[PDB]
């Protein structure tokens, strides 16, 4: 199958991405030196060399040192081409304007370089991964940068993005609400779709099922890892109904706007309490349609479902997989929108999970994840723009942003976009 | 990569300095001769940060202390640590201000201010990203007032973009040690609001209650007040130089904290705060940690936060810490005392979290608060100083050292809009 | 056989689950480290996995936590899934409010979570075995959200409670008089037959016949095992004329709110006192009919009987339980209504009673369980609302359960229910 | 789960304190030090209930120890157990109440007040479920009595929920350590009717009659009166802490024993209560246990139960205790002594067990009795109380501390209603 590219950017994106490439090498049986023991799936995620020793095909940037510094010093370090990891000298400072106008466009022409010689390297290229955060400087104005830049060098190409939503009541910055909507405002028009994930969702699920009183951010983005893994799996392994990367914006994205599929994963299971479990098919199916286990803190109840993509994984019958979902179709707590009666989109791999070492999660034999995409989720906009509008109506933080180049009127068409976002999202879950 | 350059002015400047580098030299295991012998990579990854080097492992501490009178410095340089700065940062002065802001700003500060810049700009441009610059002074001195402001203000016109903070004493709410102070300290408030990013006002009395309320050791003031402050600022900087899972900065507590130009004047706080004798007697645990924030007990400025409501808070914890639990008490914080927060800001609380504690301890977190409660701080201030010039108490003194008492009712007034501004801020929604 | 679903409510439920299921583990041969050792019928009460390890098919509530704790952590620890085992944070404080307004309803929901996935895991579900306490807070209050939640969601499904009772005479609490009778006007509609049990008449019958001065609940306990074996005997093991769970509510209920059969069991004989007997069929079904033996303190001859359900076990010859059976239709004392000329219910399985390691009770070959539905229980309801009388005239205990949401009407809605009960028992006891 | 947070207050009650806490570390195997030394582990599954925990094994017992001169609590802190409370517990004044009650109120106990709640709200945030608090007094007295009551009053406000249950001393029916007792416990019980979910009324007479009748020990006083009190009290919170089969609770004791809301005031009683030497010539069995809880000779209250009625009675066993010879002895009990029982309450026995005995002891029972023979003692208070107030006997030194005449009459007018209410409850039904 053919390459993918993955970016990750600002401190969430290469901290979740050390986590995803540990998963990788061991699915590939790479070891962290980079050298293979001593076959054709790895050719998606890792470039080939003269000697044993092959490259991801992945670039990381971050303009503060600091994040990537440790990647560099760290047990991967052989594992990166060092022209890869791509370091500023200051950080945005949790400003948009910082990482979009002023500091961004610094280092934006150095990571199309290197995203250039890695792109036009294989004959075939499916897309692009991106890893960030909505609520930081880097993760939201350079990426915004990389959207746009990535959007005309290579339009019509797939650029599918995981990102970490702010959380609705807890929060690890104060200027979530306007850094957040204004990527959202330039993502919407030069994105696919969005994986959207909360860490005050991830974080009650670890402590509600892998029942662990005290998680980190090394622990959430193991568990995030395992999404990815299963998403981009098709590529890689062998398995019947295969699902390739540009399947899922086709199924997942009614309307250019609405493409935000919140995640969802099953099983989540320790591997003590693992022993007391049957995990049979629908077993785990059944498990990703309660709001108790979700990536994003929304409840699907209160909205309702307009498309579904369910990666199954492991040893599965696909008759059962049949079955489990049809039982789900005939449920009145199960609400599907009128206008799409065809609402699931089914991929199996022939490949089970594997479990890091000195890992949480048990070794299952068999697990799903599934792509959602809920009206449920406007809900969460709608806060969002609450938590905004309460700010700038006093207009209490725009001096750090205007002082960075940066319009008054920008949080202005922000809102207003944002506000569009909310009513079409209302008229998609009624029926004409 | 990120390059703070650290500035020390007046008396108590070069004392907190003092122990200042006592503290970060201990973390990165620096012996006062400038050689290094610690036990961790990290310290050295980023000593850049902090400490210069000469060839043979000697690590030069780029500080620049000043002063107009050579008293202090001469201790310094004597001090068992005072073998580490470079002898030419040390520029010291024959004639130390009395006390009085206009000798200090105008007819002294003057003819040494230059001499300083020639010291800074070596050091500025030595490093290869320079963040911003630190000072550490006292309002109500005379060096620490007058020079201080002066030299703020210059280093604000050739680094305008650069962050500059400032750890500064004010005086207390009822003792004094100078006479002068409403006259010295309203000055320099009037020289801050413009020109100083973020300002971290404490003051002795309230650091005093720490000494003897919740720790038990009453014999000393001045050698660990001066260590609790310390503690403090380096806490502030600790994301640059060692890693952290959510890496802070200057600049991102500057935005997180400032919400608007002219409100830049926090209160810091510190934990764990224990008794040699009763540290076994309690657990050392993230919720306990944080309660003590909060409370008016372990506030190093003498302004109660009670009597106000914050706009913005910063907690940056240390050591190996489980973010959920980082993250979970805040928002119980925030649910269980959502009188002392301001509705027109959704969310108050940032947090950072870095890998390595503090030397002697496995866990630690340093509070930064901006609270409408600091008004009472200038609106007592304000009490004094009209009453002082109502009569023109000593006014003579500051006229006579090139000044006009026009200047003197600019900072009334420009102090009086300070107040005001944070009293609009204590109305709710609508 | 096709599964039956056990809920074990409060400490009597509990505590009483434990005896059950070390019984089934016995039955079965399932070591107590839930793996059996180096076959169709455990799948009833037992739930496989693709280990060795079966799962019972049952779920503790307590809303204290002590008492599940003790469980937990005892030899049976790894028998039981451990989100099985629900435990609140405070107790019910022997009050009918608590359980069933206030801090019932804080957990209720999380119970039925438990229930509907382990009740949808079955392709088809007999109903569900309740054990509780009228005595309580948990037992009384709880169990009525549960029968009431139970009967929405899964209506039209068995419900079967062993309850116990209050005793006549003896009494471990204060308000029983109040709890007891709330209970009994919630679940009169929605339950379809209560065995009722009384500590007093099992304590009597452990004096009196196992011949053992000093019982204990352990003891006792495991004698309320037996009946429930018996009981559930038909399920798990073949035999003629199999007796299935749903025959037991058309065989002992004529009328809805008829359906109180009280529990008896035969032969109770110490392993030394049994080496003197003979135990033949009609010996055994003899020793039913007296008043003398009788898990709830009535006296039949008092009533009438109206139905009876004898279900025989261990190698049995039915044509001696036609003859023992129909000699018991020919004598005066013995009186059964005059509108049920057709009043017993057979049922036969060949499967021994067991043996509990260090038991008290001998090694039967032969055992008889009824459960005759007699109008002399009339005479106990109306004992328990004279008592409930008693109080409530001088309104002494009432402040309890109104500061806890109750309203004062209730008290006053219970004892009419009730009224209306004793004269429901008291036409049936005529003939027309 | 279910935690308990000690109160002690008054000469008296950290004296009670003190060895109500040397009892609990010695059944759950902790040293004097806080560090456990058990051999059962049920001890460590539920000793979060009393003590916390620091890092190392040292367990903090929770109780808040306060008294208004430092005195008692000295003495307290130098005491060989005095070393594991936390020394931030300890509350303590310098000028201690002359017995009086409205200075411990009013002018004193209301100066004091508010540092207490912020060492229980500490302990209060530290538990996960908070089952309720726990007082130990004297009514006498002037702070067992002033403060005690102010603070009571307080808890109740921030937790009205949460269960509050007084062991209190209560003066004695003919002698008196103290002149004022009348005015101290009448202005005491007004103030606990309306606060107190159930309270233990003892007195040093009646256990004073324990010593020498039941046991053969004339030397000690309060160094084992206390011990008797501190086992009473521990067997009333045992099903807490160990496995039982029918375990209890102090909610499911109050919603027992207390049919109304103002009748709350118990009498507890204790067995087995032999002496050494006798000892070996008596049967450790169930019934004759059951014997003596009955009789006015083991009633650690002053008041006969003979000269009134039961209107409810919790026994709470402990060890290895077969449960039919624990009801059975209870059936015999109530129709033996059917005129000693209520009508109107049909049942008035509450029974519970516990797995584990106390230490030395493989058998035990705490009685607890509702009985309307307590209307005596306040029926004896008011006799007293009229009579020395009816000339203004101490009133002056009283009305001088912030009070009012008035507020007598209402304490005097509202324990008159609590002597007839009890009054009601001597007639049969209809
Ligand atoms: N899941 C997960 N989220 C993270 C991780 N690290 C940071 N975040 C999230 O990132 C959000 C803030 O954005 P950051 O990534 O910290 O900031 P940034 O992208 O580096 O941009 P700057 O402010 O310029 O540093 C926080 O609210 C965190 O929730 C991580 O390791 N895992
Ligand atoms: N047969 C039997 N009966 C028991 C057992 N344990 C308790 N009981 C009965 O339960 C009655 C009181 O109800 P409980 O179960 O103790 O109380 P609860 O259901 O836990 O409700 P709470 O009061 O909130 O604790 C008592 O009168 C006992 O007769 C037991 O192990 N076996
Ligand atoms: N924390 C701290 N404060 C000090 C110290 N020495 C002096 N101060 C404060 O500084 C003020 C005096 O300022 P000073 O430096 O003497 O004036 P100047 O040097 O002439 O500008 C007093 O109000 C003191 O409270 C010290 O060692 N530590
Ligand atoms: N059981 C017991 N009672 C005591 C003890 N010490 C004092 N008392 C009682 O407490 C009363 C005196 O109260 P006190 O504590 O001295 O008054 P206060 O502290 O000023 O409020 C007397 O009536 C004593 O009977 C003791 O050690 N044990
Ligand atoms: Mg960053
Ligand atoms: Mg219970």
């Amino acid at each position: 199958m053919r390459e993918c590219i993955s970016i990750h950017i600002g401190q969430a994106g290469v901290q979740m991405g050390n986590a995803c490439w540990e998963l990788y090498c061991l699915e590939h049986g790479i070891q962290q030196d980079g050298i293979i023991p001593d076959d054709s799936s790895f050719g998606t995620f890792f470039s080939e060399t003269g000697s044993g020793k092959h490259v991801p095909r992945a670039v990381f940037v971050d303009l503060e040192q600091t994040v990537i510094g440790e990647i560099r010093t760290g047990h991967y370090r052989s594992l990166f081409h060092p022209e890869q990891l791509i370091t500023g000298k200051e950080d945005a400072a949790n400003n948009y304007a910082r990482g979009h106008y002023t500091i961004g466009k610094e280092i934006v022409d150095s990571v199309l370089d290197r995203v250039r010689k890695m792109a036009d390297q294989c004959s075939g290229l499916q897309g692009f991964l991106i890893f960030h955060s909505f609520g930081g400087g880097t993760g939201s104005g350079f990426t915004s940068l990389l959207m746009e830049r990535l959007s005309v060098d290579y339009g019509k190409k797939s650029k599918l993005e995981f990102s970490v939503y702010p959380a609705p009541q807890i929060s690890t910055a104060v200027v979530e609400p306007y850094n957040s909507i204004l990527t959202t405002h330039t993502t919407l028009e030069h994105s696919d779709c969005a994986f959207m994930v909360d860490n005050e969702a991830i974080y009650d699920i670890c402590n509600r099922n892998l029942d662990i009183e005290r998680p980190t951010y090394t622990n959430l983005n193991r568990l995030i890892g395992q999404i990815v893994s299963s998403i981009t799996a098709s590529l890689r392994f062998d398995g019947a109904l295969n699902v390739d990367l540009t399947e899922f914006q086709t199924n997942l994205v009614p309307y250019p706007r609405i493409h935000f599929p919140l995640v969802t994963y099953s099983p989540i299971i320790s591997a003590e309490k693992a022993y007391h479990e049957q995990l049979s098919v629908p077993e785990i199916t059944n498990a990703c349609f309660e709001y108790s286990n979700q990536m994003v803190k929304c409840d699907p109840r209160r909205g309702k479902y307009m498309a579904c993509c369910l990666l199954y994984r492991g040893d599965v019958v696909p008759k059962d997989v049949n079955a489990a979902i049809a039982a789900i179709k005939t449920r009145r707590s199960i609400q599907f929108v009128d206008w799409c009666p065809t609402g699931f989109k089914v991929g199996i791999n022939y490949q089970p999970p594997t479990v890091v070492p000195g890992g949480d999660l048990a070794k299952v034999q068999r697990a799903v994840c599934m792509l959602s995409n809920t009206t449920a989720i406007a809900e969460a906009w709608a806060r969002l723009d609450h938590k905004f509008d309460l700010m700038y109506s006093k207009r209490a933080f725009v001096h750090w942003y205007v002082g960075e180049g940066m319009e008054e009127g920008e949080f202005s068409e922000a809102r207003e976009d944002m506000a569009a976002l909310e009513k079409d999202y209302e008229e998609v879950g009624t029926e004409s | 990569m990120r390059e703070i350059v650290h500035l020390q002015a007046g008396q108590c400047g070069n004392q907190i300095g003092a122990k200042f580098w006592e503290v970060i030299s201990d973390e990165h295991g620096i012996d006062p001769t400038g050689t290094y012998h610690g036990d961790s990579d990290l310290q050295l990854e980023r000593i850049n940060v902090y400490y210069n080097e000469a060839t043979g492992g000697k690590y030069v501490p780029r500080a620049v202390l000043v002063d107009l009178e050579p008293g202090t410095m001469d201790s310094v340089r004597s001090g068992p640590f005072g073998q580490i700065f470079r002898p030419d940062n040390f520029v010291f002065g024959q004639s130390g201000a009395g006390n009085n802001w206009a000798k200090g700003h105008y007819t002294e500060g003057a003819e040494l201010v230059d001499s300083v810049l020639d010291v800074v700009r070596k050091e500025a441009e030595s490093c290869d990203c320079l963040q911003g610059f630190q000072l550490t002074h006292s309002l109500g001195g005379g060096t620490g007032s007058g020079m201080g402001t002066l030299l703020i203000s210059k280093i604000r016109e050739e680094y305008p973009d650069r962050i500059m903070n400032t750890f500064s004493v004010v005086p207390s709410p009822k003792v004094s040690d100078t006479v002068v102070e409403p006259y010295n300290a309203t000055l320099s408030v009037h020289q801050l609001v413009e020109n100083t990013d973020e300002t971290y006002c404490i003051d002795n009395e309230a650091l005093y209650d720490i000494c003897f309320r919740t720790l038990k050791l009453t014999t000393p003031t001045y050698g660990d007040l001066n260590h609790l402050v310390s503690a403090t600022m380096s806490g502030v900087t600790t994301c640059l130089r060692f890693p952290g899972q959510l890496n802070a900065d200057l600049r991102k507590l500057a935005v997180n904290m400032v919400p608007f130009p002219r409100l830049h004047f926090f209160m810091p706080g510190f934990a764990p705060l224990t008794s040699r004798g009763s540290q076994q007697y309690r657990a050392l645990t993230v919720p306990e940690l944080t309660q003590q924030m909060f409370d008016a007990k372990n506030m190093m400025a003498a302004c109660d936060p009670r009597h106000g409501r914050y706009l913005t808070v910063a907690a940056v914890f240390r050591g190996r810490m489980s973010m959920k639990e980082v993250d979970e008490q805040m928002l119980n914080v925030q649910n269980k005392n959502s009188s002392y927060f301001v509705e027109w800001i959704p969310n108050n609380v940032k947090t950072a979290v870095c890998d390595i504690p503090p030397r002697g301890l496995k866990m630690s977190a340093t509070f930064i608060g901006n609270s409408t409660a600091i008004q009472e701080l200038f609106k007592r201030i304000s009490e004094q100083f009209t009453a002082m010039f109502r009569r023109k108490a000593f006014l003579h003194w500051y006229t006579g050292e090139g000044m006009d008492e026009m200047e003197f009712t600019e900072a009334e007034s420009n102090m009086n809009d300070l107040v005001s501004e944070y009293q609009q801020y204590q109305d709710a929604t609508a």
